[PDB]
RNA sequence: UCCUCCUAAAGAGUAACGGAGGAGCACGAAGGUUGGCUAAUCCUGGUCGGACAUCAGGAGGUUAGUGCAAUGGCAUAAGCC
RNA sequence: CCAGGGCUACACACGUGCUACAAUGGCGCAUACAAAGAGAAGCGACCUCGCGAGAGCAAGCGGACCUCAUAAAGUGCGUCGUAGUCCGGAUUGGAGUCUGCAACUCGACUCCAUGAAGUCGGAAUCGCUAGUAAUCGUGGAUCAGAAUGCCACGGUGAAUAC
RNA sequence: CGCGGGGUGGAGCAGCCUGGUAGCUCGUCGGGCUCAUAACCCGAAGAUCGUCGGUUCAAAUCCGGCCCCCGCAACCA
């Protein structure tokens, strides 16, 4: 809530000045925070699939979808229309609440911390982070999980560039190396 | 949203050691006791004390010292 | 690692490296001397020490300072 | 119950507490202990939460966890890149500190292995 | 015995112990209809995760798919929900 | 005769040890009890510094007197509550100490962090008939330095032998 | 040339004509027992399945060629 309204006044403002944009609409806005998590163990237990997500639906505010296998491999033996791993496509007013809430509590209680990675763009400025593990998080209590599971986050802007999108999430405070 | 299949997206407060007070929105319940924030943090100060730990030659020249 | 009361050096040695290095960058210096340790007035040379049955060439780096020469210069040889 | 990296123990000794985190042993936690001002029989479970607070600021002094793993890592690394007898002995995957290597040397060189 | 292509000479038909392949079913949703949807395969970034599982964007545009061989056909989609 | 290097190599195989795998115990303060030695370019108090190896100044003794020398098990109060653990203490990094012209190949010990295998061992198989086995110290010889070996010493102290 | 059948650790056989993770018996290797060798006892490794290709999500297993091996036919004048 408090982001967005900080993006519409200080942030905008400071990225007219950078690249001397001729319009309001021109500065890169997030679209949508994609929160994915590739269970894929759950092929042997089906149940370790629904701890993820609830594990996901604790982290995020909604609750996952569950991703079917796109098409059958040999190589991790699943087959068509198989439920291999749970997603979050927030967006809105809940992705901007899960926005401060990762990079202001939880990108700091990351295990092993220094800098997070700059090199980490598509070449069209939509970023992506990879969370070793959930105990991160302040959601999820210490006594209730028994797996060394993760997610990814990744970020979607509307940016043509990496080097432009690099700046959009800089000007939230950002930790880059 | 669809309403109840989705868990209880209720307010809380954070509280860290440091003193920042920040209200946040979350699955968690009543409060919140963290130990770091974005500030705070030793990334700023961190990546200067790191960088700067290498130094063999003065190593040598604190023991015979002439 | 032994010897708080001045790091040792072979004073042929020591004598050899201060002749060099006034001198200045010339050859390597053929020197028996493993036991002795690096000072830092040696970085730079390319000193030979000697492994059993030969001469090593070994170039005097920054971090070759508290480490001694018999260090650079493996004495069995394995496969 | 979650000071430094990670130290979550519950149920154990606040001496033996402190144990469970990287660069931290036994007698090292005696002195952080000491220096907080607080009793080494009771737990993290029976005391206060204002007063963790005054531990993560004695182990912050020391050097721990992911600054000491990298601190090791570097000196390991740094030896292998000289050219060393050591540095030759880490990355053969032999024992450095002049030790037998014929009959024993299995931590070092792993288990047995056929021929 | 039945289906598909060529042989078959620009309608149909057309033989040979000529050339290549299939069928003796399947399905109460794989039918109906309504209302939607768009693919392959790569590129780059990203926890475990690697060429490839799941995610994001970009590239290509039907090389895809069509319960089953081949032929002809399908975005108005006959494709997938 | 001399400088270094080697006898300390290492896909492996075995011998003999030691330390383990714990709760009949491990960690903590705190208490009592030995014997046999040894010392003269030796053994070296008490002091003062040292986190500790040790460092200076030096007391006495060729010794029933002086010193290395607080024996440890064992008790008595805690605390851990069966974990790869406060078990094990390997291995690596750093910082050191003495000896010695010199410690990297290739020493010993100390401190700090590190915390490997191992949860009683396949076929087999070894020693032992009472202060014996078992377990905890201690000393000496060679020895500048370098024992888990060797040679001695004494603690608590069994079962079983139809 | 025609129609069956094969080709799987070093050897001989299963698993192969019903597609998903390769057994058995000897032999080789390590350790025991023995004065030593054998026998015996206890562990251990060792085959991508003739080869080259298809279909398949995936082939030792389905289908096609080629390469060997083995059987049966190769007749009436
Ligand atoms: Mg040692
Ligand atoms: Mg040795
Ligand atoms: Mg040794
Ligand atoms: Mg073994
Ligand atoms: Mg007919
Ligand atoms: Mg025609
Ligand atoms: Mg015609
Ligand atoms: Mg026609
Ligand atoms: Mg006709
Ligand atoms: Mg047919
Ligand atoms: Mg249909
Ligand atoms: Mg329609
Ligand atoms: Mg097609
Ligand atoms: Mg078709
Ligand atoms: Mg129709
Ligand atoms: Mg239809
Ligand atoms: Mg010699
Ligand atoms: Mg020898
Ligand atoms: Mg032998
Ligand atoms: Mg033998
Ligand atoms: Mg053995
Ligand atoms: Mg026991
Ligand atoms: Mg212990
Ligand atoms: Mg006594
Ligand atoms: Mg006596
Ligand atoms: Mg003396
Ligand atoms: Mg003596
Ligand atoms: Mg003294
Ligand atoms: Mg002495
Ligand atoms: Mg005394
Ligand atoms: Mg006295
Ligand atoms: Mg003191
Ligand atoms: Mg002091
Ligand atoms: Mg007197
Ligand atoms: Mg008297
Ligand atoms: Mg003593
Ligand atoms: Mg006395
Ligand atoms: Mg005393
Ligand atoms: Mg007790
Ligand atoms: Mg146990
Ligand atoms: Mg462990
Ligand atoms: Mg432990
Ligand atoms: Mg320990
Ligand atoms: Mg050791
Ligand atoms: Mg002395
Ligand atoms: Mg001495
Ligand atoms: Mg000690
Ligand atoms: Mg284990
Ligand atoms: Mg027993
Ligand atoms: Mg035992
Ligand atoms: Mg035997
Ligand atoms: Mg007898
Ligand atoms: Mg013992
Ligand atoms: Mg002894
Ligand atoms: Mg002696
Ligand atoms: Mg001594
Ligand atoms: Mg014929
Ligand atoms: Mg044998
Ligand atoms: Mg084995
Ligand atoms: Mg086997
Ligand atoms: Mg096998
Ligand atoms: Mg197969
Ligand atoms: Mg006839």
């Amino acid at each position: 809530a408090k982001l967005h309204d900080y993006y519409k006044d200080e942030v905008v403002k400071k990225l007219m000045t950078e690249f001397n944009y001729n319009s309001v609409m021109q500065v890169p806005r997030v679209e949508k925070i994609t929160l994915n998590m590739g269970v894929g163990e759950a092929i042997a237990d089906k149940k370790l699939l629904d701890n993820a997500a609830a594990d996901l639906a604790a982290i995020s505010g909604q609750k996952p979808l569950i991703t079917k296998a796109r098409k059958s491999v040999a190589g991790f033996k699943i087959r068509q229309g198989y439920p291999i791993g749970c997603k979050v496509t927030l967006r809105g007013e809940r992705m901007w609440e899960f926005f401060e809430r990762l990079i202001t509590i939880a990108v700091p209680r990351i295990r092993d911390f220094r800098g997070l990675s700059a090199k980490s763009f598509d070449g069209r400025g939509n970023y992506s982070m990879g969370v070793r593990e959930q105990i991160i998080f302040p959601e999820i209590d210490y006594d209730k999980v028994d797996r060394v599971r993760g997610l990814d986050i990744t970020i979607t802007t509307t940016a043509k560039s990496d080097e432009e999108g690099r700046a959009l999430l800089a000007a939230f405070d950002f930790p880059f190396r | 949203m669809k309403k109840d299949i989705h868990p209880k997206y209720e307010e809380i407060t954070a509280s860290c050691s440091c003193g920042n007070v920040m209200k946040i929105r979350s699955t968690v319940g009543h409060d919140l006791n963290l130990d770091v924030c974005s500030k705070c943090h030793p990334f700023f100060t961190g990546k200067q004390r790191d960088v700067a730990t290498g130094g063999r030659v003065d190593r040598f020249n604190k023991r015979f010292n002439i | 690692r032994s010897l708080k009361k001045g790091p040792f050096i072979d004073l042929h040695l020591l004598k050899k490296v201060e002749k060099a290095v006034e001198s200045g960058d010339k050859k390597p210096l053929r020197t028996w001397s493993r036991r002795s340790t690096i000072f830092p007035n040696m970085i730079g040379l390319t000193i030979a020490v000697h492994n059993g049955r030969q001469h090593v060439p070994v170039f005097v780096t920054d971090e070759m300072v508290g480490h001694k020469l018999g260090e650079f210069a493996p004495t069995r040889t394995y496969r | 119950a979650r000071i430094a990296g990670i130290n979550i123990p519950d149920h154990k000794h606040a001496v033996i507490a402190l144990t469970s985190i990287y660069g931290v042993g036994k007698t090292r936690s005696k002195a952080i202990l000491a220096a907080a001002g607080i009793a080494e029989d009771v737990k993290i479970s029976e005391l206060s939460e204002g007063q963790i607070d005054t531990l993560r600021d004695e182990v912050a002094k020391f050097v721990v966890e992911g600054d000491l793993r990298r601190e090791i890592s570097m000196s390991i690394k740094r030896l292998m890149d000289l050219g060393c007898y050591r540095g030759l002995r880490h990355r053969r995957g032999l024992p450095v500190r002049g030790q037998r290597t014929k009959t024993n040397a299995r931590t070092r060189k792993g288990p047995r292995k056929p021929i």
